[PDB]
């Protein structure tokens, strides 16, 4: 906006305090620059009525939709703190919840269902997915409702999510089972080889992941029982035996180069 | 005079009371919000 | 953190005289005789060798 120089950008000098031209040094503009309330408790007793009650208190109207969003965010925070999620996933969950709530398509379902569905979406989109059963453990909602709500969120908000692979769950399962790094690497190699070689058509990745856990567990000094595997994975012991008896042939090929048998 | 010190320039040249002052500046990528992300990249004058 | 190369006051080289001084403490000599075995006549260099801390040996314990 420099005179005598049409179409000239002005360098803003936050130290010298001016707006300055890189052809002639003129200055345009002499200097540079740079909803509610709460009513608390009364201090003096002069505000109290004959029955007390202080006569002056916060009405806290703040619309209905803002109240719904605030309760939903409280539910998201107290849900994600239980499995100890980092706050980036919480903020992404809040972003998805606000987009869904302003999309105005899922009024017919409990806000808590949309909340846990957005938690699942945000856990998926960071490359650290949780299982549906892990979300169901820290939520008051059945697996059917969260599945249907997840199906409606992906249909409505028009986004694509990456398909889960077995290797994402391996670190959480081994670490929560307190297994060392060699067990981690061996189990991940077993899971990825079993996926790629095609022993398991249409099997869920959670079952073969826990099967790889059982592989790496029943080959070293430390050993884990079927019940512990089902406790940490959520898959039933029958499903572990199904995956065991179907993965057991061609065992040395699935193992890595060295494991110290 | 009046609580002041004369110092040896040659001594200071030889390491007398020489010291360093580490300052650390901390910045995080706060991608909270709808589309208010701030990715770490070299800012060219074309965009930004 | 480490022994200075030169004495601050005079300018005599005292960088090379740390290790041998420690050797003279490992050879059960008193500190005064250990200083006198190095030629540190003026008390500035005796201040240098006598009142120095080898904090670099502490810093070397940490992984690089
Ligand atoms: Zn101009
Ligand atoms: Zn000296």
């Amino acid at each position: 906006t420099c005179p005598n120089h049409p179409d000239a950008i002005l360098v803003e000098d936050y130290r010298a305090g001016d707006m300055i031209c890189p052809e002639c040094g003129l200055v345009v503009g002499d200097r540079v620059i740079d909803l509610s309330t709460m009513i608390g408790k009364g201090t003096g007793a002069a505000s109290f009525d004959e029955f007390g009650n202080s006569k002056y208190q916060n009405r806290r109207t703040m619309s209905s939709s803002d109240r719904a969003m605030m309760n939903a965010f409280k539910e998201i925070t107290t849900m994600a703190d239980r499995i100890n999620l980092p706050r980036n996933i919480v903020d992404r969950t809040n972003n998805l919840f606000k987009q869904v709530y302003e999309q105005k398509s899922l009024k017919g379902r409990a806000n808590d269902a949309i909340a846990s569905a957005c938690l699942y979406i945000a856990c998926r989109q960071e490359g650290v997915p949780r299982t549906f059963k892990e979300i169901c453990a820290v939520s008051r909602i059945s697996k059917k409702e969260i599945g249907r709500c997840f199906k409606l969120i992906l249909k409505a908000l028009e986004t694509s999510v990456d398909l889960i692979t077995t290797g994402d769950f391996m670190s959480r399962f081994c670490s929560n089972l307190c297994l060392p790094k060699q067990v981690q690497m061996a189990a991940t190699h077993i899971a990825r080889k079993a996926v790629e070689l095609d022993l398991v058509p249409g099997r869920s990745p959670i079952s073969v992941a826990a099967a790889a856990i059982y592989m790496a567990s029943q080959a070293s000094a430390e050993k884990r029982t079927q019940k512990e595997i089902g406790d940490i994975a959520g898959v039933a012991d029958v499903t572990i035996r199904q995956s065991y008896r179907l993965i057991y042939p061609r065992a040395p090929d699935l193992f890595p180069t060295d494991f110290k048998f | 005079q009046e609580d002041s010190v004369i110092m040896n320039r040659s001594a200071v040249d030889r390491g007398f009371f020489r010291s360093v002052f580490y300052r650390s500046y901390k910045e995080q990528e706060s991608k909270k919000g709808f589309d208010q992300e701030e990715v770490f990249e070299k800012p060219t004058r074309e965009t930004c | 953190m480490i022994i200075p190369v030169r004495c601050f006051t005079c300018g005599k080289i005292v960088g090379n005289k740390w290790e041998a001084y420690l050797g003279l403490l490992q050879a059960e000599y008193t500190e005064g005789d250990a200083l006198d075995a190095l030629g540190l006549k003026r008390y500035c260099c005796r201040r240098m060798l006598l009142a120095h801390v080898d904090l670099i040996e502490k810093l070397l314990n940490y992984a690089p």
